[PDB]
């Protein structure tokens, strides 16, 4: 009549507020026979030592809920993945707190795992709803990481799909590379001047480096990104005018500790309805069968909703992430972060602070060029396209017909003779 | 180089004929050292596995893992793909969870298994369709994963062929049915061949409800995968008896071949990167005390074993880490409850043993009978032509019918 | 097992190109994928012989 | 008089070998014979079916 709740976190402060919302946990279900213990455990020095305290403790523990979050290091090393890895093999639940990553969007590869916080695919949502501020229709997509870029692409896709609108060019490449000038002068030709951008922060620094030299921040651009290519060096050679999406407590984790130990709350005294009640195994020396309920109590938990917590209103979708997250649309204005508007469960609440755009005026840019370089393809077509080599020095001679009218030419190019 | 074999099996397969195996096969040595070291296990849980990895790692510097499972749980492998980011070492999976396929990984991982991936899997059973001239077709869809990049290489496939197809509505579940609103979108369905993208646990009731709803009869077909028709061991009384499936599992392939095939890649990937770069052996050194930001190798096999050749069998794999002509089989559900082979798919061509497509009529003990008409003809220049199929298409033009020719090889 | 359009309209589906002023001659197939104009030209098939 | 074949019917039906018969009809004018007790389920159906 326990109920054990293994903590994968950083620093032992936030282990003592998550056992204050433990104990804050106990309140409002009556002095019941259950009982809600929690056990924690800290970082190690790799991604190793991490599967292996994780996997002894929560054996040794029998959990059902498991919070999870690690930002906090300096390196580029971010992965939960092998406590999501143990714990699916046993299809024991847990709860991610602090990672965004798209490689979540799959369930078989995380079959028991959940998470209230959206990832970036979900910021392409708030890239549908400002075209619907500003009724665009040509937007540029600039992806540089294929690890979740191919989401990305699938989300946008999947929101231009309901509109029938065609997104005008897609962009994808190297992961950490110097010569996206070609990329971005390839990007420079056409109508559009939307430009969409969703990267790391080195990536994102790069392509601005090489945008503000090739003279793309100025009048016309929209430039639009996500929260990762706001900060670091990519802040640093950041163009001023950018709009960019913030999560209302993206980074306080201690408010989330406590929303996370309601929604396991809910959810285990929801689970207490029905019956057969199973048990964790012993899954170190002896048990490798998985827990019988897994999917029993994942479906539990995609029934869920609520009205009460820090966040509010927290339910999991389909894919098992965030609905109805908040956001800030900032916007750098002399460097500085200014927020211009809010965002809704569904819908964009421009406040009444001033916008600030890259290029001149603060009117929203109506920023579709029409190419009067009408680029106009023909075939050598003996009775409509005569085509004749060069005159005297690449140029044509004014002929004129039989009735008195001179000959209408123009300067063409073209191949001489077949490829092989 | 140090390579294992750890091979947790119920059927009994004994380790010293796998150690001795290596002796019939190419003992030329064009390595200094091809050694192999062969393990059994009888509880694959995670730690264990780890354990038993970490110890072969720090085993002599092992730079080659083999695993097999006899076990029908796929999460084994979903463990294996994290040891690839950490022991830098190639694995590859023979059976079980390990030949069970998942659908993503990461690039800086060496992992790789003996199947094929859904996609190719869907590219077989619309060349099945192909080759049988069903145009006409729906797509049951439930929320088990995988399914909208399902439906998208379905759609893809579909805007990418000289077939002409005819899809119906894509029929879409929302969770465990209450047969109030899934009852009207089974009721969509009105056309012959129906595609099914489900889970084992849903498949029982989905067709269930189609037997209830009377979808079952046989001018009607179901094409499932193997990712839903489990093991040859459970044949639930619900499925329909004609239900055509596509899986991996060979059983001419077993396990021996199986592992020679794997030693077979490791050693051919090793001897060719001999041939190019030097100092093969580079492994890490062990699984205990470190910090971060671990010591990386420079010239790995992840690039390399792009092209690979073992006697003729095209063994190569793609560079999203799956195999480039896999070994298939399609087989239905014949009258004898049981599953059999029909047809075993090539690099390229689906091999059928049983062009004649017979009925299977036997879904109930209760229905009508003799529509079918069995019309034999004969050719004459004005009245039946009969020419061979067409080259573009491997499909008979709109206007023409199919037939077949009984044609002999000699007396 | 990809389809693939070459051509003019290979250079206008790429972007290299911008507008076809072709004898362009109209079919459903290429009605499928771009849109058209109303024809400046109506004008049929025919065989020539010696 | 582009008749269809009469489709009939045997019980308080299962919803198995009706529902094909049903399915046969892809026309348009139907004319149902039946009494109040029995209408609703098959508007029901018919609603169900589409
Ligand atoms: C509760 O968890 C703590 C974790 O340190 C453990 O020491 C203790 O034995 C547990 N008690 C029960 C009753 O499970
Ligand atoms: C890479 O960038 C440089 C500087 O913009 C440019 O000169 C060069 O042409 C680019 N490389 C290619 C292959 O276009
Ligand atoms: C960018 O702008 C500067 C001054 O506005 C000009 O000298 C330079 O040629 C421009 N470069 C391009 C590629 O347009
Ligand atoms: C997180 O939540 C509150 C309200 O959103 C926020 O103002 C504050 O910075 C954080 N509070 C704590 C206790 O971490
Ligand atoms: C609980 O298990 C019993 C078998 O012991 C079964 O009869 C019953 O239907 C189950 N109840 C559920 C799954 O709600
Ligand atoms: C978002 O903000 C609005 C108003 O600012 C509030 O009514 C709503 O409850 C908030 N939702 C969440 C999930 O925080
Ligand atoms: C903000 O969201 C809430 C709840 O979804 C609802 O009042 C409405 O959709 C929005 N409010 C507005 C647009 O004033
Ligand atoms: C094109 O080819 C012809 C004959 O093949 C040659 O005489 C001529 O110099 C070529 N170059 C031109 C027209 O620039
Ligand atoms: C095989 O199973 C037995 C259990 O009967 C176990 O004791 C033994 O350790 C297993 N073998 C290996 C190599 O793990
Ligand atoms: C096959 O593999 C060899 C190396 O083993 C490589 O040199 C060659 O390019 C590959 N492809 C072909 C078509 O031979
Ligand atoms: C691949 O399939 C074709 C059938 O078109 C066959 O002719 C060829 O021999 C096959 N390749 C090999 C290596 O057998
Ligand atoms: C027997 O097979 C050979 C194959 O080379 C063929 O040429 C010959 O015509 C066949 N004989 C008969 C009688 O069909
Ligand atoms: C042998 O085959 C040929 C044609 O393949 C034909 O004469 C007949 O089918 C056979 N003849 C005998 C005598 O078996």
């Amino acid at each position: 009549k326990i109920v054990n709740i293994g903590a994968v976190l950083s620093t032992r402060k936030h282990e003592q507020m998550f056992r204050e919302a433990v104990n804050q946990a106990n309140k409002r279900h009556g002095s019941w026979k259950i009982q809600l213990n929690a056990t924690s455990v800290t970082h190690k020095p790799n991604a190793i030592q991490m599967a292996l305290s994780v996997c002894e403790d929560l054996i040794s523990s029998q959990v059902y809920a498991i919070l999870v979050s690690h930002p906090p290091t300096p390196n580029d090393h971010f992965t939960p993945t092998p406590v999501s890895y143990t714990a699916g093999f046993y299809r024991i639940p847990v709860l991610g707190l602090t990672t965004r990553m798209s490689i979540y969007s799959d369930k078989s590869i995380h079959l028991s795992f959940l998470r209230t916080v959206p990832p970036y695919s979900h910021q392409s949502s708030v890239w549908f709803e400002m075209m619907r501020v500003y009724n665009w229709n040509h937007i540029i997509l600039l992806v540089s990481d294929d690890h979740e870029g191919r989401a990305a692409q699938k989300r946008l896709e999947t929101l231009l799909e309901e509109r029938e609108s065609k997104a005008e060019k897609v962009l994808q490449f190297d992961p950490g590379t110097k010569n996206v000038t070609a990329l971005l002068m390839e990007a420079r030709e056409l109508e559009a001047r939307v430009i969409i951008l969703s990267a790391s922060e080195d990536d994102a620094a790069t392509v601005y480096r090489a945008a503000a030299m090739l003279n793309m921040t100025g009048s016309g651009y929209v430039w639009l990104v996500g929260e990762r290519e706001i900060s670091g060096n990519a802040l640093r050679y950041a163009p001023d005018g950018i709009i960019g999406l913030q999560l209302i407590n993206g980074k306080n984790e201690s408010a989330h500790i406590s929303d996370a130990v309601g929604v396991v709350a809910q959810a285990v005294h929801e689970l207490l309805e029905k019956e057969n009640i199973t048990d964790p195994p012993r899954g170190c020396v002896g048990n490798t069968n998985i827990w019988k309920t897994g999917p029993l109590f994942k479906r539990v938990l995609m029934s869920s909703k609520y009205a009460d917590g820090v966040t509010g209103r927290v339910e999991f979708n389909e894919d098992g992430d965030r609905k109805f997250a908040n956001y800030s649309i900032m916007n750098l204005q002399n460097r500085k972060l200014v927020q211009v508007g809010i965002y809704n469960g569904t819908h964009v609440i421009p406040n009444d602070r001033k916008i600030i755009w890259p290029g001149g005026e603060t009117e929203k840019p109506r920023g579709y060029q029409m190419s009067t370089r009408l680029k106009i393809v023909t075939i050598h077509q003996e009775p409509f396209v005569y085509v004749k080599p060069t005159m005297s020095d690449g140029t044509c001679k004014e002929e004129f017909t039989v009735n008195g009218d001179p000959v209408k030419k123009v300067i063409c190019t073209g191949p001489n003779d077949t490829s092989p | 180089l140090n390579i294992a074999v750890l091979l947790g099996h119920s059927h009994d397969v004994t380790e010293r004929e796998l150690r001795n195996l290596w002796g019939p096969e190419q003992a030329t040595g064009l390595p200094l050292d091809v050694n192999v070291v062969a393990l059994l296990m009888n509880r694959t849980d995670p730690k264990s596995l780890i354990t038993h990895v970490c110890d072969l790692m720090s085993g002599a510097r092992i730079h080659g893992l083999v695993f097999g499972d006899d076990t029908d749980q796929e999460a084994v492998a979903q463990m294996l793909d994290f040891i690839s980011s950490q022991t830098f070492i190639p694995i590859l999976g023979i059976h079980g969870g390990a030949s069970m396929i998942m659908a993503d990984k990461d690039p800086t991982s060496t992992f790789f298994q003996f199947g094929a991936s859904i996609q190719q899997q869907a590219t077989v059973m619309l060349k099945i369709m192909q080759d049988y001239d069903w145009h006409v077709f729906s797509l049951v869809t439930t929320i088990f994963p995988g399914y909208r990049d399902f439906i998208s290489f379905i759609k893809t496939t579909v805007d990418n062929s000289f077939v002409g197809w005819d899809m119906q509505n894509v029929i879409t579940l929302d969770t465990s049915f209450e047969d109030a609103k899934t009852q009207v979108q089974l009721k969509k369905i009105h056309s012959s061949v129906i595609l099914l993208y489900c889970s084992k646990d849903e498949a029982v009731l989905i067709l269930s409800e189609a037997r209830s709803l009377g979808l079952t009869g046989y001018d009607f077909f179901w094409i499932v995968p193997s990712l839903v028709s489990g093991n040859t061991e459970l044949i639930p009384k619900e499925f329909p008896s004609g239900l055509i499936s596509v899986s991996y599992d060979d059983w001419d392939y077993s396990l021996e071949a199986r592992v020679r095939d794997g030693l077979g890649i490791l050693t051919t990937a090793a001897s060719s990167m001999l041939e190019k770069f030097s100092y093969i052996p580079e492994a890490k050194a062990s699984c205990y005390g470190q910090a971060e930001k671990p010591e990386t190798p420079l010239h790995t096999l992840h690039q390399f074993m792009v092209n690979v050749t073992w006697d003729g069998k095209d063994l190569s794999f793609t560079e999203e880490g799956y195999q480039v002509h896999p070994r298939l089989v399609v087989i239905v559900l014949n009258k004898d409850r049981e599953w059999e082979k029909v047809g075993k798919w090539e690099n390229q061509t689906l091999s059928l043993r049983h062009a004649v497509w017979p009925r299977y009529k036997s879904f109930s003990d209760c229905e009508p009978d003799d529509n079918h008409l069995s019309i034999v003809t004969l050719e004459e220049a004005p009245f039946v032509i009969v020419e061979d199929i067409d080259p573009l298409t491997e499909t008979c033009v709109r206007n023409t019918v199919p037939c077949r020719k009984f044609v002999k090889i000699n007396n | 097992n990809k389809k693939e359009w070459n051509g003019m309209m290979g250079e206008l589906l790429s972007g290299q190109a911008d507008m076809i002023v072709a004898p362009l001659t109209i079919n459903n197939e290429r009605a499928q994928y771009i849109e058209f104009s109303k024809p400046f030209k109506y004008q049929g098939l025919t065989i020539l012989v010696k």
